[PDB]
């Protein structure tokens, strides 16, 4: 039953002319069994793109499963041109308003997004949001796995990965790895987040990382996956990737520099530096050899401005140089930040006042004599 | 009266079967794998984070009463915690 | 009821295939970082040695 060369304009002329559409779908999905292990049969296909979509329900899907393969298969096929009138017209079909359907229209997308020029081509005329949408709330539990691995196809190009920086995708998808259910779109998602992270050559990396890697669960929770013990051997692989690099701009975020950073150009946001024991302990002399000023400005910091966030950080570094330095509350007292950051204990604000009453403990417990 | 009729789980649903299987209270979960030791038993490491929290229980209910604080009951049997409330739990 | 066997080959079969199709198209879907890539290594190799003759 092999050997087919001829007869694929009569089966293209028959396929438009049929007032049975049904007995049209069954010769639809006919051809779309023996294309699914055959090569090209797209001027056709652009002819067979305008009577698909058309009132019907099983020939919308299936002519969308046969026009994404035709557009799948073949050098001198690809349409991209054709595809762009194409994409945006299933972009309707697209909508998170429908209903079981979708699903083979995200498996469609699948093979659409699995192109590389035509994804360039199609993330200008996307509109990723819509595929947020569908990282919004609309129950995936396998509509997701069809997302992440649209988003994970995505993620090839860097002249993409810098495009796709514009939208808090990483921090959205962090709330999905929280989910962990199937155990496969974790799997999907934790090789998506590899390769945000490693194919991408710019200094954007580290803004992909503090944006959530750092500042979000998710090195948290690779620690307990890690802990984890699946059988799958690229996600045991991926989850040591992730850790090595993360663990490491992690270390890199805190140099003293950064936090010099964080101090002098001031808004005082808190960061993996400002809690981490490997700041406070190698930075200790950091503020006294930095002419111990710069150390008092920013109890400057805390004693002029309110800044009922930023203070909370300005009393939990302070706790720490006085923790890491006894002689440093000499130098406190010299500025006499101690009775600032007392009459700050009295703040309205909740974390400024639980973290005043660490620092101020903190500050009387070395206590030598007056 | 007894059946060992055989039981099937898929592990998506390997804890909201069986905790609503464990909120009724007729089953007898009979071992068939007794060629293993205490460990590894596919799941070592998790009992030991309920265990890490148990005793982290246990020490918060002994300086509870040191300082002497009337203890809140309002006795009802409650909805059992999901792995996705358990990371949640332990910040 | 007899159709609990019926059951296992109704649903158990169903994570057959999809452990069957959307692990593998995970992996066939990876020749954009596994055959365009490698592809842009050996082309650096054709032109390494067409600036000599060019």
């Amino acid at each position: 039953q092999t050997e087919g060369s001829q007869c694929a304009k009569t089966f293209i002329n028959l396929m438009t002319h049929i007032s049975k559409e049904q007995t049209v779908q069954y010769i639809l999905t006919l051809v779309d069994d023996t294309l699914q292990e055959n090569h090209q049969r797209n001027t056709a296909w652009s002819y067979f793109l305008p009577m698909l979509n058309r009132q019907d329900l099983f020939t919308v899907h299936m002519a969308a499963r046969i026009i994404a393969k035709l557009a799948a298969w073949g050098k001198e096929l690809m349409e991209g041109s054709d595809l762009n009138y194409y994409f945006n017209w299933i972009k309707t079909q697209l909508s998170s308003q429908s209903s079981q359907y979708v699903q083979c229209v995200a498996g469609c997308l699948q093979l659409m997004l699995r192109v590389n020029e035509y994804r360039f081509a199609w993330v200008e005329a996307d509109g990723v949001n819509c595929i947020m949408g569908v990282l919004s709330n609309k129950c995936g539990f396998q509509l997701q796995y069809q997302m992440i691995f649209s988003v994970w196809l995505l993620a090839f190009s860097p002249q993409m990965c810098e495009h796709l920086r514009r939208y808090n995708i990483i921090p959205v998808l962090s709330d999905i790895l929280q989910e962990s259910v199937k155990e496969k779109v974790t799997r999907i998602i934790l090789a998506a987040f590899r390769n945000f992270l490693e194919k991408s050559v710019e200094r954007e990396t580290r803004q992909e990382y503090a944006l959530a890697m750092i500042q979000c669960k998710v090195l948290k929770q690779l620690e307990n996956l890690e802990q984890q013990k699946y059988d799958d051997e690229d996600i045991s692989e991926d989850i040591k990737f992730l850790l090595e690099k993360l663990g490491e701009s992690v270390q890199d975020l805190s140099s003293f520099d950064e936090y010099s950073s964080e101090l002098k150009s001031g808004r005082l946001e808190w960061s993996p530096v400002h809690k981490s024991e490997k700041f406070w302990r190698e930075n200790a002399a950091r503020l006294n050899e930095k002419n111990y000023e710069l150390l008092k400005i920013l109890t400057k910091l805390l004693e002029v401005s309110d800044d009922p966030q930023v203070l909370a950080v300005a009393a939990h570094d302070v706790g720490e140089y006085v923790r890491h330095y006894p002689r440093g509350k000499r130098v406190i007292e010299q500025l006499g930040g101690k009775q600032l950051v007392m009459n700050h204990m009295h703040h309205e604000d909740q974390q400024v006042r639980y973290n005043a009453l660490l620092a101020v403990q903190k500050l009387m417990v070395h206590n030598w004599e007056y | 009266e007894m059946t060992l009729a055989q039981l099937f789980l898929q592990s998506e649903a390997a804890y909201c079967c069986v905790s609503e299987l464990g909120e009724l209270g007729k089953v007898q979960f009979r071992d068939l794998n007794p060629d293993v030791n205490v460990f590894q038993r596919k799941f070592v490491n998790e009992v030991r984070r309920c265990e890490e929290m148990d005793r982290k229980l246990r020490f918060v209910e002994k300086e509870i009463r040191k300082a002497n604080i009337p203890i809140m009951d309002t006795g009802e049997n409650p909805e059992v915690p999901f792995p996705r409330d358990m990371i949640d739990l332990e910040a | 009821s007899d159709a609990d066997v019926q059951k296992q080959i109704k649903h158990m079969m169903a994570f057959i295939e999809q452990e069957a199709n959307e692990k593998a198209e995970e992996i066939d879907a990876k020749a954009e970082e596994e055959f365009n890539i490698e592809k842009g290594r050996l082309v650096q190799t054709q032109r390494l040695k067409i600036m000599e003759y060019y």
